[PDB]
């Protein structure tokens, strides 16, 4: 009932179609990366935020309900 | 003629995805634990819950990414994104750990609703179930291992971690603390899985090497149609090589596949309690009268004893690192060591 | 016009594209292309890569430190290399490069030319060049033109070693040097005494020879055995015994060659892991047995120099901590390493005595080149992971270094042990197509319903 | 111990004479098919 | 944390002068130190001598004094035992044995000071790992 | 007629009802001599002493083991890869304390299951059938010779060959991750894709077939009943197999060639383990896993642990305890 893969991608509408989304999804994520975007939706750390300057502690989340207000603490340290 | 008879009407179409009643719980649950899994290698840190990277962003690569378990103090809680812990916060949530339950959880109702598709598919095509009742293996190994064993330890944090390298250091830890390898529900499992991989080559084997001569050309695919009513390949030349090699053989075709399907979810099945029992600690860790007998005799040993103090030292060198919570402070004095190493 | 035109299709030869190249089985035309072309990219290979190794060699670090296998081979032939195997001048590499790489076009030509270009079957245009593989003359003549090329392969060793510069000996006195050999082997008890030698610790088989004396003489003996073998060969044709013992058959004489290949890629392996005359240290890195020799000695060395009597010292499990005799008396090093008393190096037999290990020459003739040469060998220990971090598997990063007797060994035992497998297959399918029972059983004659049943 | 070496090799040697010479005694024609391959 | 200027400012000599590596003058030291001296010395260790390591505090206390650019450059031209009463070039390497020691021919005396400026700054970043040995890895 | 020609066609008679062959006449005295010697010594050896350093292990039940601590122990490491047999020692007794019934017991195994190998093929020959049966075969085969011969040889000692028991066996496995750091190796991960997916296949192939059976039997009987041994008639239907594997899944993941999915059902295990036995092979000679040891740094220099590095710590634990009393040297270097 659906139409085969091998003639639709050997199509020429296919193509016209792809060649534009593919690179324009391959560049957004691109950007999400290079633009920093990245780190600041999913919390990661940048290279200079695993630790402060001087200490060797990991900022370990040591509380259940405390939890979501001892991270925004160990970040808010990194001065 | 009703919403429910033309809902039902659509579902089960002949389509190129069939999607039936069970596509509704398996393709949401399944793509977003898979999603997740995907989302958290590629973005997410284990920082804040274990001290580690485990990100593409944060530099791992394919080996050691993971999606890590929640932090121990969250005990075993749900880590809903609306629960108390993460309130609501997206960001605070993947710091949490909370991406570890979302792809448990759904992927525990994804593997619920496979299952129902092979009982849904199974009925409509008018086949027996077996299918079905095979993969209750895979089920039964993913709710002990995943749900199961941290339920009965102090929390999420000491389930395994969705990723490769993770998953290795699960097995060395069920070593060095369990003595994983002595318990006999884990040896049991271990001949199920060999003994699958054995049948699996030995059946293959011997059908590609009793196959009939039903065409011409050297290569043989060529010579098979899916309606003949003959079989392809000689049960009786395959029964008389195994009988004379081997010294049995199989004659019964059906009870060939029956017994092909009864050895690996078998195996699987029995490594499933095992690690139930793991969940409370019940480890097949020690020989009682093997200690008594070193105790008392410094002249004793057995392989028994031996892998006894490679234990020892997993435990003394990795629970540091591996356990950050605990704050082990293990003076190098007190670490054990042979000579010299 | 039609795409099945074709000889070269399933429909015309019987055989599926993924085995493609069984359809040249009786196409010697192409069947030769396909050889000569393939030819063409082991000699491009060779080319190529000692250019690469060239472009990437910095001449003060060792060769080992960089990744080489071809270099170290060209140098252990006497050429680029002076005392202690210093590399004195690079110019030789690049010609051994350049040459292979040029001749390659060569072979690839001829090779394009008579895969698509020259006459499909040879059988028509000459009665040389033109075989049928059941032609149990012809075959054995041709076998005997190879074995001709191969002695004077053997041969050409021989000339280079005797005439031509000599080669690289690590075992010549001062630390190493290049060699004239004057006075090869010849005594046969001594070269097939070699054959004889049980294969086991201490013996070694052939891969203990560790003179370049007895190298030069054994590719005497076996240019001439080569060349002896190809005229009879030429002249002869099988005898009966022989006629009724093998499978006469293209896939077989394939198969026979897949055996013989298996079986030198594992002495291979062996010889470029334990052998370390034909694979000079200096150049490959130390071998597995000798860096772990050199660990003793370099702590032996170290607490000597602190005041231990090492003789005297008794280890923890009662054996000597440094020193212990082996199960046949000789002096040792001792610890784990007492597995590898076997080894031997020229950096070592100076200390050794009629007993093993002189306690004398250790406590007065231990000279600065030997702690330099062990502290060497026992940091470049053949150990490191996949990507290349050097030293055992829980070392940290820092270290990129992987020996090259561990690439050459694990790369041949893999092929080594594949091209059994590939004997096995092929030997197995000769058989059965011979007897005409490759294609699955005849349902009409079933040979097992004509068999009594066994109960 | 002289004497378990000489027995072990000389029952080795039985052993592997009659693999060769059982190989070399017209094994291709030992088969239900083709019985003429030399 | 960043590579800051206030842990690249090393000891340049025992009276106490301080000079400031640049970011890429302790990168190049890292990699002529992997070039040179991890074979030995890989994270601060010494495996053909494991009681001498390359610490701070251990350099502090050798004779004459290595912890500062120009002990360490110096030792580097013409080693010594720990006690200063033996000069070992023979079987270490240094320039005063770079016929012997291939490796340290191409270097010239900035790399010197790249290597040590490596050596004085990584326990610094490092703590305890660096000549701490397998306990810290 | 003559002697010679009789004993030829006893030797390679179809009718005996184990068959004999040329590799048989090989393979039945070496299997014999090995199973003979390791049951004696499975029992009743007295302790080994393995790493030659004068500590003996014990390995037997008679001597304080159970059927899951006892091995035949490897032979000591003094001994290295030299050859050890019974007339090489002065007595029965030096030739126990030193492990020569493991050399004994290995040799003459390989021997044995390598003309095995060569039966399978020999009968296939004899009955007219297709001869590859003995090249699947040859994936454990490689595998064994991996662990007794191969990784001793580039370890140097057939001490470190695997021991002849279960907690033996262990004891191996745990060591080889402490140096080779296996778990790391993609060799070692092609073998467990080759296990754990031949142990998928082979459930999946036999619960398909079954549940695709012919109606032949009534329900208080065996439905193995419907099936007669030698039937020209295929007892189930693959084509409605093939409708309920191609709906699970897509229509085009699903086999109909009988003879693609059994070829398929053979290669998978078959090409896994011929890879774990060359990632065990390759080992040998210390081409180890992946060393991602601190691999990931920060903006200062920090190590970043990953994964990677607690896998490491746990190798530690094993690579200081292991044979506690056999280092003097800082490097294990075999
Ligand atoms: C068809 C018929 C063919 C014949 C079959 C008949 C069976 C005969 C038995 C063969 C098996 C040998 C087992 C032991 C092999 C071994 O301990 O190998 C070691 C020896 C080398 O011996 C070493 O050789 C050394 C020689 O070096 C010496 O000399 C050197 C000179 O530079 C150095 O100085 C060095 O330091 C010094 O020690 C020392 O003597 C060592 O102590 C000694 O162990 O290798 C060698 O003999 C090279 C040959 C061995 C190849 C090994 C192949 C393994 C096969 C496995 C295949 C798997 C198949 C799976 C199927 C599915
Ligand atoms: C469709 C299949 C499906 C299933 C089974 C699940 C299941 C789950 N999801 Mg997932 N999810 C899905 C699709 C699904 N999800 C989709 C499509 C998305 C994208 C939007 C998500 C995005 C998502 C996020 C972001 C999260 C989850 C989470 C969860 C978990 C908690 C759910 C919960 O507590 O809700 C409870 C809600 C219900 C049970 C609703 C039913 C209410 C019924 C209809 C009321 C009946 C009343 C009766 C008829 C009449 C009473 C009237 C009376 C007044 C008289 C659970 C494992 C959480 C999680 O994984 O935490 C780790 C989580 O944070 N999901
Ligand atoms: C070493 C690798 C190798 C070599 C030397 C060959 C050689 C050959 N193959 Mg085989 N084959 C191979 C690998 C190889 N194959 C592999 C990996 C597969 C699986 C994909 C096959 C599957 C296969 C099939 C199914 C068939 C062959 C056939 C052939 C023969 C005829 C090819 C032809 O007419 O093409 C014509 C091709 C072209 C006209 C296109 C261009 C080809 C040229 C040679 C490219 C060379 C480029 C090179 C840079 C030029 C250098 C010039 C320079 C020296 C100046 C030929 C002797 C055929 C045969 O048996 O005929 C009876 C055949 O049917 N092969
Ligand atoms: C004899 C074979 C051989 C050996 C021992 C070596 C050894 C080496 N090479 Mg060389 N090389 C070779 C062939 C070989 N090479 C070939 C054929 C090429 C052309 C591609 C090269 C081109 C090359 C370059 C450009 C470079 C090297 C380099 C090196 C060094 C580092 C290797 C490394 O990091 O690999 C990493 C390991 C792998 C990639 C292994 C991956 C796993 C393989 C692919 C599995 C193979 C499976 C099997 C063969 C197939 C089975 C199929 C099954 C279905 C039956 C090392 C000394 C480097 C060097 O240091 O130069 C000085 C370097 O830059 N090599
Ligand atoms: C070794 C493999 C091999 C074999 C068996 C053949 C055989 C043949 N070739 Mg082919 N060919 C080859 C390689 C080979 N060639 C190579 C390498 C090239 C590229 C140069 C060619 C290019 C080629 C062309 C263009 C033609 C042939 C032709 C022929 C046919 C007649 C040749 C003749 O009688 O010359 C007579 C003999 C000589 C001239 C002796 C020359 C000896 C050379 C120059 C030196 C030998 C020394 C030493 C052995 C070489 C070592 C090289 C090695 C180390 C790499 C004959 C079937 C002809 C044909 O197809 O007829 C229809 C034809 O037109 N060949
Ligand atoms: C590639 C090289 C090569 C190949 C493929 C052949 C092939 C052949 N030769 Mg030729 N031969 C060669 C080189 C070669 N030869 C050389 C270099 C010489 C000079 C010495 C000879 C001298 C020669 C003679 C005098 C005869 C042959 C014969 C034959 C045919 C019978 C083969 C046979 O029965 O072997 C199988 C081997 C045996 C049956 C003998 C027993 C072998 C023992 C059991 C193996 C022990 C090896 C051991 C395991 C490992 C090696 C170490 C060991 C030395 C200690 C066959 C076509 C025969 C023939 O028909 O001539 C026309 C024949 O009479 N050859
Ligand atoms: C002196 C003393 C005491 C010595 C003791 C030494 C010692 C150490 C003993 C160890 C004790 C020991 C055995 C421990 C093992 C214990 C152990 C872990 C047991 C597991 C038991 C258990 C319940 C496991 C649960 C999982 C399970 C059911 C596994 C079963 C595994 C199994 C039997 C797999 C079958 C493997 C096998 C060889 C199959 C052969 C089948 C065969 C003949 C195929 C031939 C064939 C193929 C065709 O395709 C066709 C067409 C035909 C026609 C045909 O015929
Ligand atoms: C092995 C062949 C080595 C190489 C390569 C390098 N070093 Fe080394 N180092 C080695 C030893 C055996 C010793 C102690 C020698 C003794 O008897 O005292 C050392 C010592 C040093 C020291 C002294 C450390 C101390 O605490 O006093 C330094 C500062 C040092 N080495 C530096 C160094 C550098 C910079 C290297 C690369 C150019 C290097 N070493 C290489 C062994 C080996
Ligand atoms: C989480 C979450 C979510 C979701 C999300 C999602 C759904 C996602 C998805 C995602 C995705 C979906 C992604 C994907 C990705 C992919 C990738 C990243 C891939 C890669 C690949 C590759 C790299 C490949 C490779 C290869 C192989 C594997 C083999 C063959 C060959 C080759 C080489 C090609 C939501 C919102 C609901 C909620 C919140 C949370
Ligand atoms: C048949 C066939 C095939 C194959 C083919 C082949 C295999 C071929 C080969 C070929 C070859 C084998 C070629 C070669 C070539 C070479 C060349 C062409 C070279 C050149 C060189 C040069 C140019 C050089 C240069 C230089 C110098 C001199 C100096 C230094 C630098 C340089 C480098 C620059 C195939 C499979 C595809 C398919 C189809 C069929
Ligand atoms: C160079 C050199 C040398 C020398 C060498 C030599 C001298 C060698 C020789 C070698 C040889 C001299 C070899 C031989 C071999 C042989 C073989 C390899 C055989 C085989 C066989 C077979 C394979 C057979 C089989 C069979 C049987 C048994 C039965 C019947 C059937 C058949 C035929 C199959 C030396 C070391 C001094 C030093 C270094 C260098
Ligand atoms: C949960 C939903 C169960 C079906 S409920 C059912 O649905 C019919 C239409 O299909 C109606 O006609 C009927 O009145 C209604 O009760
Ligand atoms: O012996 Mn069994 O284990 Ca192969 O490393 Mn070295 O040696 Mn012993 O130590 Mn670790
Ligand atoms: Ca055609
Ligand atoms: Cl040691």
């Amino acid at each position: 009932g659906e139409r085969p893969f091998s003639d639709i991608i050997t199509s020429v509408r296919y193509w016209v179609i792809h060649s534009i989304t593919i690179p324009a999804l391959f560049i957004a994520g691109w950007l999400f990366v290079s633009t920093g975007l990245a780190y600041d939706v999913f919390g990661t750390p940048r290279p200079d935020s695993y630790y402060a300057q001087e200490q060797r502690s990991i900022p370990l989340v040591t509380d259940r309900f405390e939890a979501k207000q001892q991270v925004e603490t160990f970040l808010e340290q990194l001065k | 003629r009703g919403w429910f008879d033309i809902l039902d009407d659509w579902l089960k179409r002949d389509r190129f995805v069939f999607v039936g009643w069970s596509g509704i719980l398996l393709f949401p649950c399944a793509y977003l634990a898979l999603g997740g899994w995907l989302t958290g290698t590629t973005f997410v840190t284990s920082w804040y819950t274990h001290g580690l990277a485990s990100s593409y962003l944060e530099g791992c690569n394919f080996l050691t990414v993971a999606v890590s378990t929640p932090a121990n103090s969250m005990g075993h809680s749900l880590l809903l994104l609306w629960g108390p812990e993460a309130q609501g916060d997206f960001t605070r949530w993947c710091q949490l750990g909370g991406l570890w339950t979302f792809i448990a959880l759904h992927g525990a109702f994804g593997l619920i609703g496979f299952m129902l598709r092979q009982f849904e598919i199974a009925r409509l095509v008018g086949v027996r179930p077996y299918n079905a009742i095979a993969f209750s293996a895979p089920i039964a190994v993913f709710v002990s291992v995943f749900l199961i064993y941290p339920l009965g330890q102090s929390s999420w944090f000491f389930a395994p971690s969705f990723g490769v390298a993770a998953i290795f250091r699960f097995l060395l830890f069920f070593q060095g603390f369990h003595n994983w390898t002595l318990n006999p529900f884990h040896m049991m499992g271990v001949a199920g899985v060999l003994g699958g991989a054995l049948l699996c080559a030995i059946h293959g084997a011997t059908v590609e090497n009793t196959l009939f001569q039903d065409g011409e050309g050297a290569s043989t695919f060529r010579a098979f149609n899916p309606t003949q009513a003959e079989e392809t390949y000689s049960m009786v030349t395959a029964n008389r090589f195994w009988s004379q090699i081997f010294g049995i053989a199989f004659s019964n075709k059906r009870w060939l596949h029956f017994f092909m399907l009864f050895v690996p979810v078998t195996g699987l099945w029995m490594s499933a309690i095992g690690v139930v029992g793991l969940a409370l600690n019940l480890r097949s860790y020690d020989f009682i009268s093997q200690e008594i007998r070193a105790a008392e005799d410094p002249e004793f040993e057995t392989f028994y004893t031996k892998n006894l103090l490679l234990n020892e030292g997993i435990r003394a060198w990795m629970a540091p690192q591996d356990q950050p919570h605990e704050n082990f402070v293990f003076p190098e004095e007190v670490l054990p060591r042979g000579n010299a190493l | 016009n039609s795409i099945f035109a074709t000889n070269r299709d399933q429909e015309s030869s019987g055989f599926a594209w993924w085995a493609g190249n069984a359809r040249l089985i009786n196409l010697s035309g192409k069947l030769l292309g396909a050889h000569v072309a393939h030819a063409g990219l082991i000699v491009f290979w060779a080319g190529a890569m000692t250019l690469f190794e060239l472009a990437h060699f910095i001449p003060e670090k060792p060769m080992y430190e960089q990744g080489l296998i071809l270099i170290p081979h060209i140098a252990t032939l006497g050429w680029g290399v002076g005392p202690g195997g210093e590399v004195v001048d690079t110019f030789p590499f690049f010609v051994v490069g350049v040459v292979h790489l040029i001749s390659s076009a060569v072979l690839g030509f001829g090779g394009v030319y008579h895969a698509i270009r020259g006459p499909e079957t040879l059988e028509e245009y000459s009665s040389f060049f033109g075989y049928d593989w059941k032609d149990k003359n012809k075959m054995t003549t041709i076998l005997g033109f190879h074995l001709i090329v191969l002695g004077i392969g053997a041969l050409l060793l021989v000339a280079k070693a005797m005439f031509f510069g000599g080669l690289y000996d690590t075992w010549a006195p001062g630390g190493g040097d290049v060699r004239v050999i004057t006075n090869p082997t010849l005594d046969p008890r001594v070269i097939f005494g070699y054959l004889l030698k049980s294969p086991f610790g201490g013996e070694g088989w052939i891969v203990s020879v560790n003179n370049l004396e007895d190298v030069v003489g054994g590719h005497i003996w076996i240019g001439l055995i080569c060349i002896a073998g190809g005229i009879w060969h030429i002249l002869t044709t099988p005898f009966g015994w022989a006629r009724r013992a093998f499978i006469w058959s293209g896939e077989a004489y394939l198969s026979y060659s897949l055996g013989a290949l298996s079986m030198m890629g594992f002495i291979a392996t062996c010889f470029v892991w334990f052998n370390n005359t034909v694979y000079p240290s200096e150049f490959y890195g130390p071998t597995g047995p000798e860096a772990s020799q050199a660990q003793a000695m370099t702590f032996l060395i170290r607490d000597q120099k602190l005041g231990a009597n090492v003789g005297s010292a008794q280890g923890p499990t009662g054996l000597g901590k440094y020193l212990m005799r082996s199960p046949t008396g000789e002096i040792i090093f001792g610890g784990e390493t007492m597995r590898f008393w076997d080894f031997r190096g020229p950096w070592l037999e100076p200390l050794r005595g009629p007993n093993g290990l002189d306690l004398n020459k250790i406590k007065n003739d231990i000279q600065p080149w030997q702690e330099r040469r062990a502290a060497e060998y026992m940091t470049h220990a053949p150990l490191g992971s996949l990507n290349s971090v050097g030293g055992v598997a829980t070392e940290i990063n820092s270290v990129n270094f992987v020996s090259p007797r561990s690439w050459l060994a694990t790369s041949h035992f893999v092929l080594a042990f594949f091209f059994l497998v590939g004997h096995l297959w092929h030997a197995g399918r000769a058989r059965a197509a011979a007897a005409g029972f490759e294609k699955g059983i005849d349902r009409e004659s079933e040979p097992v319903l004509s068999m009594p049943s066994l109960d | 111990m002289e004497t378990l070496k000489i027995t072990v090799y000389i029952v080795v040697t039985f052993f592997v004479l009659l693999f060769v010479f059982g190989f070399l005694s017209g094994d291709p024609a030992r088969n239900p098919k083709r019985k003429d391959l030399e | 944390a960043e590579l800051t200027p206030e842990v690249l400012t090393v000891p340049l000599n025992s009276e106490g002068k301080t000079i400031t590596l640049t970011e890429k003058q302790y990168l190049e030291g890292k990699r002529l130190f992997q070039y040179a001296c991890a074979s030995c010395h890989v994270g601060g260790i010494t495996k053909t001598n494991p009681s001498l390591d390359l610490r701070t505090e251990t350099l502090a206390l050798a004779t004459p004094p290595r912890d500062n650019i120009e002990g360490l450059v110096d030792y580097m031209k013409n080693p010594t035992t720990y006690d200063g009463e033996q000069e070992i070039a023979e079987v270490h390497p240094s320039l005063r044995s770079a016929d012997i020691f291939p490796k340290m021919r191409n270097l010239t005396e900035k790399d010197l000071v790249a290597i040590a400026g490596h050596i004085l700054v990584e326990p610094k970043i490092l703590g305890d790992k660096w000549g701490g040995g397998k306990v810290y890895y | 007629a003559n002697l010679w020609e009789r004993f030829c066609n006893w030797v390679t008679s179809t009718d005996n009802r184990l068959y004999v062959g040329w590799f048989g006449v090989i393979m039945i005295p070496t299997l014999l001599a090995a199973t003979i010697c390791f049951v004696i010594a499975f029992i009743a050896a007295p302790p080994v002493d393995i790493d030659g350093i004068r500590e003996p292990v014990s390995g037997s039940l008679l001597y304080g083991n159970n059927i899951i601590t006892g091995a035949v122990v490897p032979s000591s490491n003094a001994i290295g890869l030299h050859f050890y047999p019974i007339w090489e020692a002065a007595s029965l007794d030096e030739w126990l304390y030193n492990g020569g019934p493991y050399q004994l017991i290995i040799f003459h195994f390989l021997l044995g299951a390598s003309c095995y190998m060569g039966r399978q093929w020999e009968l296939s020959y004899r009955l007219g059938m297709r001869p590859w049966i003995c090249v699947a075969y040859s994936a454990p085969l490689a595998s064994a010779f991996a662990v007794f011969l191969i990784y001793p040889i580039g370890q140097g000692s057939f001490s470190d060959g695997m021991p002849l028991g279960i907690s033996g066996t262990f004891n191996f496995m745990i060591v080889f991750q402490a140096e080779h750091n296996i778990l790391m190796h993609p060799f070692h991960q092609l073998g467990v894709a080759g296990v754990f997916g031949g142990a998928l296949f082979c459930a999946m192939h036999g619960s398909l077939v079954t549940s695709s059976l012919i109606r032949e039997t009534t329900e208080t009987e065996s439905a193995n009943y419907g099936y007669k041994f030698g039937q020209e008639e295929e007892t189930y239907n693959i084509v409605a197999a093939h409708g309920y594997f191609g709906r699970l899944i897509f229509q085009y993941a699903s086999f109909n060639n009988s003879r693609s999915l059994h070829f398929f059902l053979a290669a998978w295990p078959v090409v896994g383990v011929w890879f774990a036995a060359l990632g065990i092979s390759t080992m040998a000679f210390n081409l180890n896993g992946f060393n991602f040891n601190h691999s990931v740094i920060d903006a200062k220099g920090n190590v970043i642990n990953t994964w990677a590095d607690i896998i490491n710590r746990a190798n530690l634990g094993m690579e200081v305890m292991h044979e506690r009393n056999a280092h003097n040297f800082p490097l294990d270097l075999a």
